[PDB]
């Protein structure tokens, strides 16, 4: 009976319904970035389970304002729920504070929404970690919030089921140097190496940017580039 | 504010709380309702009569309005908020539409806070069941029983609380159509006392007849113990 | 069923608020915070094991108000919830009263709040506990003396002259309360207190430290904002306690 | 958002969650209370865990107006829930009748918040007793407040910890005579009792209610009791 | 049976509060419908409790409007608060749109009643029937306490339901009187009946399609059915 | 947090309501109450706990409005308690406010029965609505109203109640039920039941002699009216005589418990 | 005005260890006299008495609410309110109306039981209290009441002569105020004793 | 109370012009010269207003926001001309209603796949459509001349034409509105989107023959 509401801690001061929605996150489809100087390239496959999608279905990576975006690993449905809120942070900064939201505090507010949902009995946390890519004035960054809120910055990151490799292969990028015409290549390549082909037999890699290419814009990147 | 749901279907189609009130109104005291040609006749039993509690009269049939009149059978308590509820409706009532509330109109409110009330998240059920009688603006008589589940039904003899079924399987037997007013008290105080022990103390009887209600005195109601005890012999 | 809601065993106890001091001992972190004559620090371990974690992102200290800082240690989001709500808490303040919260009263507000998640229930106790430091302007002088309170998931709120939070935190305590039979701490100079607290750190990590793996805070009478200290400077305070 | 209520009767007719808060309670540390005829004393150890607590900061007993000050054993936290709601009670009494609430009915005030957490649904009771000591038109008063909500008033009592032992040991040492000076001697004396390690002003607090106020002794008027002792 | 909370969902899709409300249907007295081109037929089993009962206040048959009636079977009580908002409905419609409501319009805001459930503690355990005539000729509806309606041409509920659903198949077609439906109905509860089918045993209303109004049959009209068999 | 709820407020499987049964069983644990209807007046005889001597009083400056068993409610209303005493004052103020309220609405004394009612009402709802668990309290009402003259009630935690001649509410109640039983009358003076409630307090608390240190007496009976200020409205009607509830001092007291000694000494002759 | 409409006036004012506080009798509206026996006092306790002027529903209303306050006090305190809690009472209700008032103008006289301490208090409308050492006074008679409290009434004061130049005073004013009159009411407090007296006025 | 003048519209074959002065009033003080009242909307439209400006500053950051953030974050098609229109009406409209009204008169143009849209839309929330609108004095004063020209050229005018008839308007504003000033811009919205000119000044005529002083005197 210890595990089966945020609410509570168990003995050794652990909150397992977030330990468990972290599961979720981990058994899903593997997302990886890379915060370069001149920008953010996130990437993430897409696993269908049908040959009849249209190309652009269950798109894990949205806008949440010109300068920043944010690639959903877990569960894509509460996924959508925190790029809502995202969005509404990002809005209040334009509308309120007359700036684009700098992307350290919307990482931090978006980890700060997440977190709310491990206090309470009555609601679940989010079974997935946001990766928050933006360009604004605090320049280049790259976060990303976990179901427990927590919430970090980094030079590249790597999330779902085979993270463990695909950090491996984020490990031996230059990121002083790296640039994001450069990532775009690296990062989808990576995620072709350490996709399993006979589990998951159909799958796109969605990539998108925020750099000085796009007008600091967060965008898809045009399918040549991949 | 606290609505969790009380009352929910269990597997088999039933409401345990439904059936738990129902419980709690089979362990409450009899009464007995009968209806005659221009009377309505309701008898209850009371609990005994200890020497110690008041004997200035205390009414176990309550007054809901000027015409109408209620028994109850289970949580006290209950019914008391119950017969409050209607004692107030029928004032809501007269002072909406002028009119005197008919006892149908009264019966089917309390029926259906009663069944509000299985229905409603926070509450348990009222342990309540009624038997309502009086007469309309239209020398009428009429008799109605509410259970717990908000069920409600005319008749034209009733009985609730223990064992009412006994009671009601014999009022089956022997009730007659155009009463009189005093067959009705002795057809009634015969019924109740098929579950009754004595017909001493343990006998409020309350008589209705278009625009005149009138509770038994205690000696008017002995003359009819001994009539009817007498009847049970043979 | 007493493990699981913020009701009382029949020890009389909380298990729920027991059970959030552990969340603060598990992440494996230390911190330390101790006050000399003129000044308050800081300090906590800042452990960057993923080579790809950009180290300047991930923090345990805050800025309350200017003059305030908190270190939280524990389960980190709950502790940036915390420093939400003082933060709020301080702000609100600010509004209704004219003046910067002063930071017992803070502390005591945080701590009102924490009592109440252990008192309504469903509401999950924040596993962390809070330090912060700042200065304190005493009314007779209007001199400006540095404090440290703490707050911990129960809602015990404390002034401290040093202390510890976090994993080996007894480790920690038992190093200060030795150096305090020697030293009066309160008479102390910025850089003994530093190295002090750098010791027990230290001490009680059963490490060296390095500079990056701290991040050092501070307030001080002469410059009462409080400020992350360069890592120049713990570098230097991290030399003079290797060699004396 | 739990609006169910988590203290209920048991089956023999007692109130667990109450019971439990009690024990809460009384796991304090020792706070005392004496009156005399001439005023009241309480007196409450601060064990602090360390030397690195500063002491100072560290309040066991507290003005809740200028003629009422109370003390208090088992979880600080608690308590202090309930003295902010007695400090705001006292100032809307004054609000009010533009004078000092009567200490009678600011105990009952604060019996009332206790029993509201044994009932409301969602909370769990206080696990903390008060006393609470202060003067009024009616003279002076001491008054202890359980979790329970129920309150006595005393001549001397103890809660906390060395508590049965602290009453046993005022029941001897009492006198209705006493004055104020003989009952901080014996509130310091009884504390004393069951005191693991030397009485210092540090590690001891001391409230007197005397003439119409009630006033924190200093560490300075403290240590001149504690020379005596 | 507080282990699972209402709004829940069994292994096989099925919301656990909704099939039990389903459940206490089956236990129910048995009401039929059957729609003929010359108009609308219920009926219904009476199941009184005792000879006496007055069989008209028992009344499984209840005028929505002029031209639309509903049978109810399970637990009566509810049932008289589904058919009290059809009833208001029916009318808010003729107030705003000054002409009577369709059938289809009315269960479907008979069945906007029965979605709100987690509000209301529980479903409702009625299964209606709703004959009416509006401007596409008679046509008869069946709310379930999932709030699903479902146009049909004959149904029964109730205990009979499965027994009355083997008779519908052999006997009904399109294209019956409706005397023939009468017939058929009275017949179905003779068969399903615990009691002997008397003329006060059950209740047989008919909405007819020429004039559009509704028709509650006396006893002494239900022996005239009874007459022919 | 639904998995942790004890629903207070269902049925059982018999229809019992558990949380109110042992409410009750809160109430036998509790300091016995007893009362006594006359037609002189009331009277509540109340077991106090046993007090330690450094209990203090609270030298509260009316003494008749509150000791520790008995309370005011009004002029013409007073209470006894037994059981979950912190429920007691939740609920004894409510019927303060009630009464009083009564009083604004129509300017003249609430009638005991309909204090009564008020008040099992409040208790009521907690056993219905709410979901947190009843008040833990018996009332004995006391009082006085032109409708009835002096009655007693007692209440439960149901929110039912009941009128009595003579009841005793907590310990050892069936016992003290039995012994009024025997020696209620109707036509007993103020004295008679005085010493009525004092002998069978003193048979259930098991005492040779009355402990006058364990026992309370309120009393309710009218007395002259004094401040009959007839200039200030002239219009007004005064009567005679007004409800006062009283409590008895120890001395006060004294005389009536000799009394009930000497009633209990001729009553181990004839054994 | 609404504050005159159904007219009375009310003065009270200190001696030696007594008060006397006096009210018209009268009831109007406006100039049409309604009753002649309706002082305006009020007796809290054997040492508070108030008097109400202002629109009559209001002094009836306010009346009533302060014997709710009053008597609830006395039972949760067990005591009897004080003059100066008495006094801040009503300050406190009349300023809680202060956006939509009571319009009724208490004056208040007591004595601590004790001390011998008089307080008096009149208030306007939301509240405001005036607690002077002579004699205060409000209603339709106001002004011609401190002509004549100003001109006879002296320091130290015994009941009687208190009572003497109260009863003038109130005549003579009321004797120049339309909607005040009908004689008066009058009390005398004292530590030891109360005592009403009603005067013989105009019929005018 | 800042507050802005008339704005004229025309449409021309290809597009749609609006002009407007670049000044806001406070009553008669002329407080700003160098304000750009034309404001862009989306990547087709734009929109002008009279009266209270900062009714319309919050009105216009509303719209431009609405229209972002739809685009943004959802893979459509940004609004058309018409839909932010009637998105702007809608909004206007809805003060009105709060008692809060938006205190101008706008209008509005648009051009997507050369479909041209231009509107106009007053503080209660009435709305036109025409091939030419104005607001403020440009309602009494341009819009004679302007339908005028509609008239005379009914197949549409040039961009040529079109350009000269409003300068020829922009020019009577500027003699006949107390609160105006000889500095215009003009937006130009045709398939490519809308450009919003520099700001210019058109010719005025101050020397006929009866404004000289010996005429015009009141006493000879």
């Amino acid at each position: 009976g210890h595990d089966q509401s945020t609410d509570v801690f168990s003995a050794e001061g652990r909150v397992f319904q977030v330990e468990y929605a972290g599961k979720a996150v981990d058994n899903s489809s593997t997302a990886v970035a890379a915060c370069c100087k001149d920008g953010v390239v996130v990437a993430v496959e897409k696993v269908h389970t049908s040959r009849m999608l249209e190309k652009g279905s269950n798109n894990r990576i949205h806008a949440v304002d010109r300068q920043a975006g944010i690639c959903i690993c877990g569960l894509l449905p509460d996924g959508r729920a925190i790029v809502s809120r995202a969005r509404q942070e990002a809005e209040n900064s334009r509308d309120i504070f007359a700036t684009p939201i700098r992307g350290s505090v919307l990482a931090n507010r978006v980890g700060e929404f997440m977190h709310a949902y491990t206090t309470h009995f009555a609601y679940r946390p989010f079974g997935c970690s946001a990766i928050i890519a933006s360009y604004a004035d605090d320049g280049p960054q790259l976060f990303v919030s976990d179901p427990s809120g927590t919430v970090a910055g980094y030079y590249g990151v790597a999330l779902g089921k085979a993270k463990t490799v695909a950090k491996s292969e984020l490990e031996k990028l230059d990121f002083s140097s790296l640039t994001c015409d450069e990532a775009v290549g690296k990062l989808a390549s990576i995620l072709h190496e350490v996709h399993d082909k006979q589990k998951d037999k159909l799958y796109e890699v969605e990539v998108a940017w925020v750099c000085d290419k796009s007008d600091r814009k967060f965008v898809h990147v045009p399918a040549d580039m991949v | 504010s606290y609505d969790r749901a009380i009352t929910v279907f269990s597997p088999d189609g039933h409401l345990f709380q439904v059936e738990y009130a129902q419980e709690a109104v089979k362990k409450g005291l009899a009464a007995v309702g009968v209806l005659g040609s221009d009377s309505v006749v309701i008898a209850v039993e009371k609990k005994s009569a200890v020497k110690l509690q008041d004997s200035r009269t205390i009414r176990k049939i309550y007054k809901v309005d000027a015409n109408i009149y209620l028994a109850f059978a289970g949580l006290s308590a209950d019914a008391r908020v119950l017969i409050n509820k209607a004692q107030l409706e029928c004032q809501r009532f007269s002072l909406n539409y002028e009119d005197t509330m008919d006892v149908d109109m009264l019966v089917r409110y309390v029926a259906g806070v009663q069944q509000k009330s299985t229905q409603s998240g926070g509450s348990r059920p009222f342990g309540v069941a009624t038997v309502i009688g009086g007469f309309n603006e239209d020398g009428k008589p009429h008799l109605w029983k509410t259970d717990p589940s908000g069920m409600c039904s005319a008749w034209r003899a009733v009985a609730i609380g223990r064992h009412d079924q006994t009671v009601i399987e014999y009022m089956e037997k022997s009730y007659k159509d155009g009463m009189s007013r005093d067959e009705c008290v002795h057809f009634a105080i015969k019924s109740l006392l098929e579950v009754v022990e004595s017909g001493s103390r343990n006998i409020e009887l309350l008589v209705l007849q278009y625009k005149e209600a009138r509770y038994l005195t205690e000696e008017e109601l002995q003359k009819f113990v001994v009539e009817v005890e007498k009847e049970r012999e043979e | 069923f007493d493990k699981y809601i913020t009701v009382f065993s029949p020890e009389g106890s909380l298990y729920q608020v027991e059970y959030a001091f552990k969340a603060v001992t598990y992440p494996g972190l230390l911190t330390v915070a101790i006050r000399c004559k003129d000044a308050v620090l800081v300090v906590t371990q800042h452990l960057i094991p993923d080579r790809l974690m950009r180290p300047d992102s991930v923090t345990a200290l805050y800025e309350v108000t200017p003059n305030i800082g908190c270190c939280m240690t524990g389960r980190a989001p709950d502790g940036r919830a915390l420093v939400q709500r003082a933060r709020e808490e301080a702000s609100d303040y600010q509004y209704r009263y004219g003046v910067e919260i002063p930071i017992a009263v803070l502390a005591k507000r945080m701590g009102d709040k924490a009592q109440v998640r252990t008192q309504q229930a469903g509401l999950r106790p924040m596993g962390v506990v809070s330090t912060f430091i700042g200065m304190d302007q005493s009314d007779q002088d209007g001199s400006l003396k540095p404090q440290i309170y703490t707050v911990d998931p129960a809602g015990w709120t404390g002034g401290h002259i040093a202390c510890a939070a976090g994993k080996k935190q007894v480790e920690a305590m038992a190093f200060l309360e030795k150096r305090q039979k020697s030293t009066e701490l309160d008479a102390l100079t910025q850089k003994e207190a530093a190295m002090i607290a750098l010791a027990a750190l230290q001490s009680a990590i059963g490490t060296a430290v390095k500079a990056k793996e701290v991040e050092v805070g501070r307030c001080t009478a002469a410059n009462p904002a409080f400020q992350r200290v360069p890592n120049s400077e713990v570098e230097e305070w991290l030399t003079a306690v290797a060699e004396a | 958002e739990a609006f169910y209520g988590l203290t209920t009767f048991s089956p023999s007719g007692k109130l667990i969650q109450i019971e439990y808060a009690t024990t809460a309670a009384g796991k304090g540390t020792t706070a005392l209370g004496v009156k005399a005829t001439d005023g009241v004393v309480i007196a409450a150890k601060k064990k602090a865990p360390s030397t690195l607590v500063d002491a100072s900061s560290i309040q066991k007993v507290f003005v809740l107006d200028e003629h009422v000050g109370c003390t208090y054993s088992g979880m600080g936290p608690d308590c202090r829930v309930l003295i902010d709601s007695a400090r705001k009670n006292c100032q809307q009494y004054k609000l009010m009748y533009n004078e000092p609430i009567p200490i009678s009915q600011l105990v009952r005030k604060i019996s009332a918040i206790y029993q509201e957490f044994t009932q409301s649904g969602g909370v769990r009771p206080f696990g903390c007793s008060l006393l609470v000591a202060g003067v009024d038109a009616n003279g002076y008063h001491l008054y202890q407040v359980d979790p329970s909500g129920t309150f006595w008033a005393w001549k001397a009592t103890a809660i906390g910890t060395g508590s049965p032992d602290a009453k046993a040991f005022l029941e001897k040492r009492y006198t209705v005579d006493m004055e104020l000076e003989d009952a901080v001697h014996t509130a310091l004396l009884t504390l004393k009792e069951g005191f693991d390690g030397q009485m210092t002003s540090e590690n001891t607090q001391v409230g007197r209610v005397v003439e119409n106020r009630f006033e924190i002794l200093s560490v300075d008027q403290l240590r001149d009791y504690l020379d005596q002792i | 049976e507080y282990d699972r909370g209402v709004n829940t969902f069994s292994p096989e899709g099925r919301i656990f509060q909704i099939e039990y409300a389903v459940e206490a249907i089956k236990l129910g007295s048995t009401s039929l419908g059957i729609r003929t081109p010359e108009g609308v037929v219920l009926a219904a089993e009476k199941r009184v409790p005792s000879t006496l009962v007055v069989p008209s206040s028992m009344s499984k048959i209840m005028e929505v409007d002029s031209h639309i009636a509903a049978v109810m079977s399970g637990m009566v009580a509810d049932a008289r608060i589904l058919v009290e908002h059809a009833r208001v409905e029916s009318q808010n419609h003729r107030f705003t749109y000054n002409e009577p409501m369709s059938v289809e319009s009315c269960t479907l805001a008979t069945c906007d009643l029965s979605i709100q459930f987690g509000l209301m503690s529980r479903p409702f355990g009625v299964s209606l029937l709703i004959a009416g005539v509006d401007e596409k000729g008679p046509q008869l509806w069946q709310t379930d306490p999932s709030g699903t309606h479902t146009r049909y041409d004959a149904q029964a509920i109730g205990g009979g339901a499965e027994a009355a659903q083997s008779v519908f198949t052999e006997r009904y077609h399109r294209n019956m009187t409706l005397e023939e439906g009468e017939t058929l109905a009275v017949d179905i509860l003779k068969q399903v009946m615990e009691d002997q089918l008397s003329p006060e045993n059950i209740e047989v209303a008919v909405v007819r399609a020429d004039d559009g109004k509704l028709h509650m049959y006396t006893p002494t009209e239900i022996k005239a059915i009874m007459s022919r068999m | 947090s639904h998995r942790y709820d004890s629903r207070t407020t269902t049925f059982s499987p018999e229809g019992r309501l558990y949380q109110v049964e042992y409410a009750v069983e809160a109430i036998q644990q509790a300091g016995t109450v007893i009362g006594v209807c006359t037609k002189d007046g009331v009277v509540l005889a109340g077991e106090k706990m046993v007090p330690h001597p450094l209990f203090d009083s609270e030298s509260m400056q009316d003494k008749n409005t509150s000791g520790e068993k008995m309370y005011k409610i009004a002029e013409h209303i007073g209470c006894s308690v037994a059981g979950v005493t912190s429920d007691a004052y939740a609920l004894l103020n409510y019927a303060r406010l009630s009464a009083l309220r009564h009083q604004y609405t129509f300017q003249e004394p609430m009638a005991i029965e309909d204090l009564c009612r008020i008040l099992c009402d409040e208790k009521q709802l907690y056993t219905q609505y709410g979901g947190v668990r009843p008040y833990g309290v018996s009332f004995l009402l006391v009082g006085w109203d032109r409708y009835y003259g002096y009655q007693l009630y007692s209440t439960e935690p149901s929110g039912d109640y009941s009128a009595w001649s003579a009841y005793a509410i907590g310990q050892n109640d069936q016992v003290a039920h039995a012994l009024l039983k025997k020696d209620w009358h109707e036509s007993m003076t103020l004295e008679d039941g005085m010493l009525l409630a004092l002998r069978v307090l003193g048979k259930t608390m098991d005492t040779a002699k009355i402990d006058l240190d364990r026992v309370e007496v309120a009393v309710m009976r009218k007395v002259p009216a004094s401040n009959i200020d007839q200039l200030l409205d002239p219009f007004k009607h005064h009567p005679k005589t007004t409800p006062r509830f009283q409590i008895l001092t120890r001395s006060e007291l004294k005389p009536h418990a000799e009394r009930a000694d000497q009633a209990r000494e001729a009553e181990e002759k004839a054994e | 005005s609404i504050m005159a409409y159904s007219g009375g006036s009310v003065m009270a004012m200190a001696g030696k260890e007594c008060f006397v506080i006096i009210s018209d009798n009268r009831l109007g509206e406006q100039l049409k006299t309604i009753s002649t026996e309706v002082p305006k006092l009020h007796v809290v306790n054997d040492s508070i008495v108030y008097g109400l002027t202002g629109l009559r529903t209001d002094q009836q209303t306010f009346a009533n609410k302060v014997q709710f306050r009053t008597e609830m006090y006395k039972l949760r305190e067990e005591r009897d309110i004080t003059g100066k809690a008495f006094a801040a009472m009503i300050t406190s209700m009349l300023y809680e109306a202060r956006f939509g008032p009571w319009f009724v103008e208490p004056v208040i006289g007591s004595i601590d039981k004790s001390t011998g301490e008089v307080y008096l208090c009149a208030t306007d409308l939301i509240g405001a209290p005036c607690e002077p050492e002579d004699y205060v006074c409000a209603g339709t008679a106001a002004e011609s009441l401190h002509g004549m409290c100003e001109a006879l009434w002296r320091p130290g004061m015994s009941p009687e002569e208190l009572f003497e130049i109260a009863a003038q005073a109130m005549l003579s004013a009321c004797d120049r105020d339309s909607l005040s009159g009908y004689g008066a009411v009058a009390m005398i407090v004292t530590k030891d004793k109360v005592t009403t007296r009603l005067i013989k006025g105009r019929k005018d | 109370m800042a507050s802005g003048g008339s704005v004229i519209a025309i449409k021309y074959k290809g597009g749609v012009l609006m002009a407007a002065d670049t000044l806001l009033s406070y009553g008669s003080l002329a407080k700003w010269p160098n304000i750009p009242r034309i404001r862009l909307l989306g990547s087709h439209s734009a929109v002008c207003a009279t009266g209270s400006y900062a009714d319309f500053q919050m009105m216009a950051k509303q719209v431009e926001d609405n229209i972002e953030r739809q685009k943004m974050y959802h893979n459509v098609d940004e609004l058309s001309p018409s839909e932010v229109f009637s998105y702007l009406h809608r909004s206007i409209y809805q003060k009105r209603c709060d008692f809060d009204p938006c205190l101008c008169q706008m209008v509005f143009i648009g051009v997507r796949d050369g479909e041209t849209f231009l509107a106009g839309v007053d503080d209660v929330g009435t709305r036109w459509e025409d091939d030419c609108i104005a607001t403020g004095y440009g309602a009494y004063i341009a819009l004679p001349l302007l339908r005028q020209a509609l008239e005379k050229n009914p197949d549409g005018l040039s961009r040529g034409e079109a350009m000269r008839i409003l300068t020829d308007c922009l020019r009577v504003l500027f003699y006949r509105e107390c609160r105006a000033i000889n500095k215009f811009q003009v937006a130009d919205a045709a398939s490519d989107g809308v450009r919003i000119s520099e700001p210019f000044d058109v010719e005025t005529h101050w020397e006929y023959e009866g404004y000289c002083f010996e005429k015009t005197a009141i006493i000879r």
